Formats: structure tokens, sequence, C-alpha cells
């Protein structure tokens, strides 16, 4: 499958320190099962978002469900089915960093994982025991989806 | 019992290279197999990596004392 | 003053800091174009950083292509805030500064004379010490 | 110097010939060093 | 809702802070409340003792529109084996009346008539 | 090898040897006569126990006390041959050495008398 | 407090151990009383440099000029390897301590074995040595860079290679240089 | 019987045996073996170093030197506070109390003391499992030193104890004065607003007695400061402040009041 992490998030906030760029808009969104923060930034000119607003949000190592771990090169003509069918929003980026509450001498508790998709920034903060499949130095999609519900 | 560098310095290479490719430009023998090349100073450039320059160094010490190094003896910058 | 002498100067410098903001984004055109002009390019289109609902690349998923090797920096924004480094989001900076380079990826940031231009430890600069003269040559050009 | 509760290891005098008669030549090297450093890192350049 | 329970622990359960956790109100409805009435007897103490907290924030409009189930929580409160859920309960049950809270801690709770009567020995000695 | 604890006063083996031959149960004999030996630290009746726990036998405890009182009395000696007025110091030495002099030969206790 | 607390490599502790290195590298570390001797030896010469750089800066001006930038190579040895700063990794830190030491004898400025030839090239080096042992510290390489085996052999030749490029080439004319470097800037003073 | 000899010399054999309080039935048993005592003796004999007789020895020394009594004897208590924190095991323990059949008094010699208090303390929190170890707990507590389990800021969770510590630190504040008002008082405010509910209970005590003026603006001006000590934190002890006050007799005045307190603007 190569699903990393999966969960609902509703956007808690918009870019609160003001407008920085025009077309892309800082959300603070919170979710509603793990009960983890994100940080995401979103080409909002093309993809609009609202407050209040409910989505879908799947990180996944690869885009076709086989698994096939893709090389990452821009390969339009594909008619292989993907993953992509059935989200709106799809960025492609690399994780580059990875905090936590680590001690001396415990394991961590609290995580933090760093995204770039070629500049647009993500922190996903969260309990330690769901964000396992990041790591460091690694491709990986977001696959965002808004929900009606 | 040399103690002067074992390295070469930028200048031996300059002047190596220029007087290897004025010798190549006169019809001397080259010492490595030519894939097609006619340039003396890509020539010398290839003896040099290949380090088959029929040149010695003789480097002056300020006592009047002087040491000599084969360019194959001596560590190639590049 | 063991710095550079040869850096990014006029416009290409005024174009590179509004090219690498984090706004900026392409379509398969235009990225088609500039890739025309890279003399190293290896003749892979990268990954675009946006898939749906439109292809879209980046500037600095562009400009990743251009900086050689796998070349590490960090440097800050002309108009970093000092007091961003204190509070959260040290590493995720709201004003897109802290510029971050990555195995030769541009990671975040935006690139001002502060990075490209002839500064001690500037993008260039490392440039240089890691790779040889060549390699660098070929990065201005590409710049360019 | 020799005046009492002036430190007479921290003060210098700016001027080489000065320094030159009164401390030696190794304290004139060292304060001539100190001088065009100042005089060149005023502007905020650096020379190695 | 859908395991309301699991809900109310994973959004309020932050038992590191023993404070109010921020927009506590706004987690909050009739039906919230209506829903947390029937399933007030699995949940943890500091996920009680959050929710407790947290219905003193709420507005006072909204508290009168649903001051029922607030009453049914607080005795459910009441009857919790914690006993600072109790001496909590004790404080709430006079919300949805007045609005201040209750003066009458006397009622089974003689740590409060201790220190009560000791605060009021030293006060009168010292003012 | 108790050659100078006789002087002390203190019961040495023989005196256990005799105790043993001499004795009825072996509980009150072997009891009595090594726990009035034993260290009189008010304290110490607590700790018996929870060392022997694990199985990890009470000589290691007693061993441990004596290498930390011999690192504790070499650094006492040393000071005592730094601080301390010439004259009251060379008495106490002297007085010191007269009483504890009785177990030289000894090696558990030989940094004492050796340094003193 | 902080130094020693940053520098000191404590080999008592067991958690921390387990958590930055194998467990058949912990007990190594654990029971062996000469790699602790080791240790310590190299702590307090650490030390003794912290003094000597104390008393050569004054006012505390950490911002030195040196040959080889160690922390970007680090970095770049982090990112070849993929080195993963996560989880416990496989250096014996003796290793580390024997190739400092062993690297610090290839850095050659002044050539031969006469006593004074000897504490010339000693001094030459002494603070880029400084440098290097403040850099790569067992306890540095154990907790925050993390590299592995062949990741610090690679580092090791990498700071070889590079020093000797920045020897001054013989011939060349330093004093045209220094003229030229001074006056220069001399153009472009009020 | 000869492998109960055996047995015996084997124990015996390690040095410094002597003082083993176990020894006397290991002996006894030798005494039931009938064997000839004379290999027993001459390893006792060789097995003692006097360490008893080092340990008064040492006192009498360190006492000559100058140095007080006090130093070593903290010392020597925390060696042996190390060995039986690091030496403990629950089950023996457990079945040495269930065999005695009544309890010790040497439990109560170590009850008595301030720094066995604190190694009961630490075992307990290192074996809470361990049932001798609550009974030592509850002796303790019976004994009346119930102060030197955790309280001030550690345990405030609990409800006597944090009631307890809250009027102490009241008590402490008005002894305090005007020249206390700026050391006490942050003391007494972060262990007050650790929760909510501690906070309830010292704002609901702060009204209670604000009802009466015999001094009880001090009370008043306590709680005020714990009321902008919780802002300063973070609270948002203003809806607090109005559930405290009359002033919620009034849903309208009291709910604008929370407004403009939450958003802290005039409006």
């Amino acid at each position: 499958a190569g699903i990393l992490f999966e969960d609902i998030f509703d956007v808690k906030d918009i870019d609160p320190e003001g407008k920085k760029f025009d077309r892309v808009s800082r959300l603070h969104c919170e979710s509603e099962s793990f009960k983890m923060d994100l940080i995401l930034d979103v080409n909002i000119q093309i993809y609009p978002v609202d407050l209040g607003d409910k989505f879908r949000l799947v990180i996944a190592s690869t885009l076709y469900e086989d698994g096939t771990l893709d090389d990452g090169e821009y390969n339009p003509t594909d008619d292989r089915p993907s993953r992509a069918d059935q989200f709106e929003y799809v960025m492609y980026g690399k994780v580059y960093r990875i905090e936590g509450d680590e001690t001396s001498t415990e394991a961590a508790t609290r995580l933090s994982a760093y995204v770039s998709y070629g500049g647009l920034l993500m922190r996903l903060q969260g309990d330690a025991n769901n964000l396992h499949g990041f790591e460091v130095d690694s491709r990986v999609y977001l696959l965002m989806k808004k929900l009606a519900f | 019992k040399r103690i002067t560098t074992p390295y070469m310095t930028k200048y031996e290479r300059a002047r190596v290279l220029g007087t290897r490719a004025l010798q190549i430009a006169m019809c001397a023998p080259v010492m490595v197999e030519l894939e097609g090349e006619t340039d003396p100073l890509l020539i010398a450039m290839k003896e040099l990596k290949a380090r088959k320059i029929p040149i010695i160094i003789r480097r002056y010490l300020p006592d009047g004392s002087y040491e000599d190094w084969g360019v194959d003896e001596l560590i190639i910058s590049d | 003053s063991n710095r550079p002498v040869m850096g990014i100067v006029q416009d290409t410098l005024t174009a590179v800091r509004k090219f690498t903001k984090r706004d900026v984004f392409l379509e398969r055109g235009e990225v088609m174009n500039l890739l025309m002009f890279l003399s190293t390019w290896d003749g892979k289109v990268p990954q675009p950083a946006i898939l749906k609902p439109r292809p879209l690349w980046t500037g600095k998923q562009i400009f990743s292509l251009i900086i050689p090797g796998h070349i590490n920096c960090i440097r800050t924004h002309s108009t970093h805030p000092d007091d961003e480094d204190s509070g959260p989001y040290k590493h995720i900076s709201p004003g897109d500064t802290k510029v971050v380079v990555e195995n030769g990826e541009l990671i975040m940031g935006i690139l001002c004379k502060k990075s490209l231009g002839t500064s001690a430890g500037s993008l260039v600069h490392i440039s240089y010490l890691e790779m040889g003269h060549d390699i660098t040559r070929l990065f201005y050009s590409n710049i360019q | 110097l020799s005046e009492k509760d002036v430190d007479p290891v921290r003060t210098t005098s700016n001027d080489i010939v000065e320094i030159f008669t009164v401390l030696g030549i190794e304290a004139v090297r060292k304060a001539l060093e100190r001088e065009l450093y100042h005089v060149i890192s005023f502007d905020g350049s650096y020379v190695n | 809702e859908s395991d309301t329970g699991l809900w109310l622990h994973n959004k309020l359960g932050a038992t590191d802070e023993l404070w109010a956790p921020p927009s506590i109100a706004s987690l909050l409805t009739a039906a919230v409340i209506d829903n947390i009435r029937l399933c007030f007897h699995g949940l943890s103490s500091a996920v009680k003792l959050k929710l407790l907290l947290g219905t003193l924030h709420l507005p006072r409009r909204t508290v009168d529109e649903m001051k029922g189930a607030l009453m049914e929580i607080i005795q459910l409160a009441s009857l919790d084996s914690d006993p600072w859920v109790l001496m909590v309960a004790d404080i709430l049950k006079s919300f949805p009346d007045t609005g201040s809270l209750n003066l009458e801690l006397e009622e089974q709770n003689p740590n409060v008539q201790d220190i009560l009567g000791e605060l009021r020995e030293k006060v009168g000695e010292c003012e | 090898m108790f050659a100078g604890l006789q002087d002390l006063g203190v019961a040495n083996g023989e005196d256990l040897k005799e105790t043993l031959t001499n004795c009825t149960e072996p509980l009150k004999a072997i009891e009595q006569f090594q726990t009035e030996n034993g260290v009189l630290l008010p304290s110490l009746q607590s700790a018996l126990p929870f060392l022997d726990l694990h199985g990890t036998p009470r000589l290691e405890f007693h061993q441990s006390v004596f290498d930390e009182l011999r690192d504790k009395l070499l650094e006492r000696v040393s000071a005592i041959a730094s601080e301390g007025k010439a004259e009251e110091r060379y008495k106490k030495l002297e007085d010191l050495l007269e009483k504890s002099f009785s177990l030289v030969k000894m090696p558990s206790l030989q940094p004492v008398v050796m340094c003193v | 407090k902080a130094f020693e607390k940053k520098f000191r490599f404590d080999y008592t502790n067991e958690r921390a151990l387990r958590r930055t290195l194998q467990e058949d590298l912990v007990k190594d570390v654990l029971s062996n009383a000469h790699i602790q001797n080791e240790l310590e030896r190299e702590f307090e010469r650490m030390r003794e440099d912290r003094e000597v750089l104390r008393v050569i800066f004054p006012t505390g001006d950490s911002k030195v000029v040196l040959p080889c930038n160690l922390l970007r190579m680090i970095w770049n040895a982090q990112k070849i390897f993929h080195i993963n700063p996560r989880l416990p990794s496989d250096l014996h830190p003796i290793k580390v301590v024997e190739g400092v030491k062993e690297l610090s004898k290839k850095l050659v400025i002044v050539n031969g074995d006469d006593p004074l030839s000897r504490q010339a090239q000693e001094n030459a080096t002494l603070l880029f040595n400084i440098h290097l042992r403040s850099t790569l510290c067992s306890r540095r390489m154990a907790e925050e860079f993390r590299l592995s085996g062949e990741a610090f052999d690679w580092l090791l030749g990498e700071i070889e290679s590079k020093f000797n490029q920045a020897i001054a080439h013989p011939g060349e004319m330093v004093g045209a240089l220094a003229a030229q470097s001074l006056g220069e800037p001399a153009t472009q003073m009020t | 019987d000869a492998e109960v000899q055996q047995e015996c010399l084997h124990k015996f054999s390690t040095r410094d045996y002597i003082m083993e309080p176990s020894i006397f039935n290991t002996l006894k048993r030798y005494f039931q073996a009938g064997g000839s005592p004379e290999n027993v003796i001459q390893l006792l004999s060789e097995n003692y170093t006097a360490v008893a007789q080092t340990v008064n020895l040492l006192a009498e020394w360190l006492i000559q030197t100058g140095v007080e009594p006090v130093q070593v004897q903290e010392t020597v208590e925390n060696h042996l506070k190390s060995l039986l924190i690091k030496h403990f095991d629950p089950r023996k323990a457990d079945s040495i109390f269930t065999e005695e059949g009544e309890t010790p008094a040497w439990l109560e010699q170590m009850i008595a003391h301030t720094t066995w208090r604190d190694l009961f303390y630490k075992l307990a929190e290192a074996h809470p499992d361990c049932l001798m170890l609550n009974f030592t707990v509850k002796l303790i507590s019976d004994a009346g030193y119930q102060g030197e389990i955790t309280s001030v800021s550690t345990a405030c969770q609990q409800l006597e104890v944090f009631s307890r510590v809250l009027r102490t630190s009241l008590a402490t504040i008005l002894d305090g004065g005007e020249e206390n008002l700026e050391k006490n008082l942050p003391e007494f405010a972060k262990m007050v607003c650790h929760g909510e509910h501690t906070y309830l209970f010292a704002q609901a005590m702060m009204s209670v007695l604000a009802q009466e003026e015999q001094g009880g603006s001090a009370v008043r001006r306590i709680a005020q400061e714990v009321q902008r000590f919780a802002q300063e934190k973070g609270h948002d002890a203003s809806q607090i402040t109005l559930a405290l006050g009359t002033a919620a007799s009034y849903p309208r005045a009291c709910q604008a009041l929370g407004a403009m307190l939450s958003k802290g603007a005039l409006n």
C-alpha cells in the first residue's frame, strides 16, 4: 500500500502572521482521532480553502497501490492505477527533519516530522506512535482531499 | 633523504606542461598512446596524467644545495 | 580575504531573489523552456511539486537542478527576523528565510546576495571548495 | 606608566616610535600589527 | 457521537496539564453533553476533571440553555470515587442555579473546614 | 592472625573456638558472640536482610565499608600531615601511633600505621 | 560545568550508552578499564587545550580561521552514508581516539625528527589540532553526529586530503600578494 | 553429612564471612554434621579482617582530627542508602515479613531517621508492588512524620495533602507581610495554579474568606495576585473570577466582562 499516515483534519486557522505571499497560504489544521497538529502551506490560488473546512489527509510513500516504488521522474503518460484519482490536491516532496521529545535515557513520545514540497513546508506534530513511516531524506506524497461530509 | 614536499607545486605543473608541449610540437616521440588528439597541450596533459613525461625537476634549496625529483615520483595535484 | 571575488550581480540577482520565493509556480512549457538552458542537465524532468489539479513546478525545485554536486549550506535571508529563531517555527520559517541546501537540493529559503554574492561561506564559495573550479564555472553560467 | 593606580600592563600609546624606544622591537611589531588591523577593519572589511 | 468516549478522552485527556485545555467551550454543546451523560462512568479522572473545570468557562447563555444535562453531569461527578471530583461537583452544582460558587463546602469535606478555620484564625491574628 | 587485638581486649579466633567448643546450642553462642562483635550501628540491624535478599553475601557489604573507610583514613591522615599546628599534630600522631601500632603487621590496617 | 557535561563522555550510565551505541559495544565500553583510562586521558588533554586557548584568546572571541571546515565535512559524511541520527551506531569510541591521534601525525608542516623540528611542527598546527580534538570528540561523535565506522574513516581521509592542499606552494610570491592585498582596500576607504 | 561439611567450608572459606548474621544457621548445620570444628575454626580465624574494629577506629580517628562526625555519618548513610536501593529484592523482604509474624523493631529504627525515610520513599517509588514497602510507608505515616512524604508542588494532586500545603503556604504569606510580597507570593502562586482544580479550590476558599473583612483584605489581595499570576502564565482565569464574585448574578454583564477580559481590550 505505502500509506505512511492517514487521518481527518479540520482547518482551525489560516495564516495568523499575515499573508506573507499572495499565492501560498499557511494552514494550522488540527486532527480528530489521533490529535496531532498540522502546519501546511497550500497553493491557495488553484485549491482554495476556507476556515472550518474538513479534509482527508493521506501521506503515502507511493501513488501506486501495489507499491512499485517509482523512480521519481515526471512521466505523465502512465496508465497504471493511482491514488491521485480520488484526491484533489496532491503534492510531492521530501522529509528533511524529525524532532522529538527524546531524553538522554528514555525514548520519545512526541515527534514532529518536517517535509518540504519544493518550498511549501509542512510540519506534522503528534505522538510518536503514529509517526514511524517517516525516515529523514525520503520522498512523500501529500494526497489531500476536501470533505463535504 | 629528500626533504621538500612530495607534491607538485602549481608552478612546477605549469612549466612542465609548457615544456612538454613545446617538445611534442617539435616532433619529439610521444610516451603515451594517442587516441586521435593533435593539440600538443592536450597530448602533454594526457602524458602528465599517465605520468610518462621524461622530465626531472631540479629543486634549489636556499643553501645552494639542490635535489632532483622525477615527475612520476612526486604526487600530481590534477 | 579568502572569499569569492565573482558573484551574481544586477538583474540576475534581483530575479533570483524573485524566483526562489515560496509562491513561484511554473507550468510544463516554461519548465521545459528553462531546462533547455542547463548545460549540465542530465535530461530527466523532475517530478512536479504539485501533481493535481495541475502539474506545477516551483522555483526552488528548478533551482536545485542548477546547484552542483551534493552541496550542504545554510544561510539567512537579508530580511530574516531575529526573534524567529527563539520561538517556535524555527525550522519552518513563516517568512521563508533561513536558506537551507541539502544534498545539493534547495529545501527552503530565499536566495539573496547573502548567499549568492561574494561573502565568506556563501553558496558559490562552498561550491568552489567542494567541487573543482570547472564545476563552479558551470554553476555560474547555468545560474545566469 | 610609572604613575600609581595606572595599569602598567594594558596601557598603550598609539605611537610606534615611542613604543619602540620604551618597550622594544617585538612590542613595536605587535603594536604596529594591531594599528594596521584597526585602520583596515574600521570600515568593517577583512584582510587576512 | 460515534464512540464519543474515546473522542472525549483524546481531545481532552492531556493528563500532563491539570489546566483547562483551550477551546473547552467549543468542544461542548447540548448534544455533546447529552451523549456524555449516559457514558460518564467509563472515562478517566483526568478527562472528567478537565470537562468539569471547562464547564465553568462555557458562556452563561449556553449554560442556561442546556442546564439540565449540566446538573446531571455534576450529580454524576458527585458520586465519583475521586475526592477531587466530589469537591468539583460540589462547587459546580451552584452554577446552573445562580452563577456564583457554592459557598456550602462544609458538608462531607472536613479538610475544607480545617483549612477555613485555621485560615480564619491566621487572618484574625494578622488584621 | 589477630596478633595485636589481644591488647585492645578484642575477642579473637581462639575465643571463637573455645565458645564453639563450650557451646550448648549453636544459635545462642554464634549469634550472641558475633552480634556483640558486630558493628554497633543502631540502624544497621534493618540493613542486614536487604543485603542478602538477592543472595549477595553481607561480606561484600562489610568489605565495601572497609574499603571506603580505608580511603577515608588515608585522606584524613594526609590531612593531619597537612593541617594542624606542629605541636598538637605531632602529639596527636604520637598518641595515635601508640594506640594503633598493635595492628601494624596486618595488611588490612597497615596503611594507618604506615602513614602515621 | 557545561564543558564537562558536553565533552566528558561518562561511561557509568547504561541507558544512554544503549541509546547511542549497539549492545556489542556498550559491554566493551563498560567492562574494560583500559578503554576508560584512554577516554579520561583524552578528556584531560581536551581540558588542557581549553586552558591553552583561553590564554591565546582573551576576550573570548571564538571566530577563528582554519583550513578544513570540519562541521561541513561532517555534514557531508552524514548525508553520503545516510547515517539516520536516530538509531544507535557502530563506532567504538577508541576508534575515534586512535583515528584522531593517527590523523594528527600525518598533517606535517615542519618535516623532521629533531626535537627542535618536532617542537616547531607541534607549534605550527597547535590551533588546528585543538580544533580537531574539540570537534571529533568521542562523546560528540556518539551523541551529536552518530557517524558510523565507514563514514568516520572516509572523514579522516577527507581531512588529510583537504589539509595537504592548503600548504603554501613553494615559489609563491607572498610579498607581492601582501602588498597588493593591503593596497587594494586602501583605494576604497574614505 | 560430608556434603553439609563441604558446603559449610565453602561458605566460610570466603574472607569476612564471620560478620555474616546468616552464618549462625550455616554453622548450626555444621554442628548438625557432627564433624570436627577444627576446619571451621581455622577458616574463621583466617577470614576476619577487623571490619567492626576498623569502623570504631575510623570513628575515633575522625573525631580526633576536628572534623565533626556529621559529615562522615552522612557519607556512610548515603553509601548504605545506595547499597539498599541497588540491592533491594521485594520477594524475600515480603517472605521475611510473613515468616516473622510480628512487625520488626529494626523497621521502626529506620522509621525515625530522615535519610532512611527518603530511602524508603525512593524504594516505594522504585518498587511500587513491594507490599512490605507499602507497610513501611504505612508505619512512617503512623509515626507522625507525614510531612516528609511528597508534598509542596510535587504531590499537590491529593486532597488532604494539597489542602494542608495550601493552608500552610497561606499562613506563610500572611506571616510574610509587605516585605515578603515579592518573594513568597510567586512561590505560592506556582503551586496553587498548577491545575484548574487546585486553583478552583484556592479561589473558592479566597471568596469564602473574602465574605469576612476582619483582615480578609489580605486574602483578597492574595487571590488577586494569584489571578494576575495565572493571567501571566496563560490562564483564562477571568471567567473563574466572575464565578467567584456576585457579578455572575447579572448574566449579561458577567458575560460581557468575560468577553472583554478574554479579549483583553476595552470594547
